[PDB]
């Protein structure tokens, strides 16, 4: 998977 | 191990963990400095 957005923190 | 201070390694849920470059604004999984 390609890395999720580093604005936020996934919180899954 | 000592990341070049640009990025945390967090853990998300789904069971990976991300580093969080605040310096280049990008992301990326592993230690880059392992990687030597």
């Amino acid at each position: 998977s390609p890395p999720p957005p580093y604005s936020r923190y996934p919180m899954d | 191990g000592p990341l070049p201070d640009g990025w945390e390694q967090a853990m998300t849920q789904d069971g990976e963990i991300y580093y969080i470059n605040h310096k280049n604004k990008t992301t990326s999984w592993l230690d880059p400095r392992l990687d030597p």
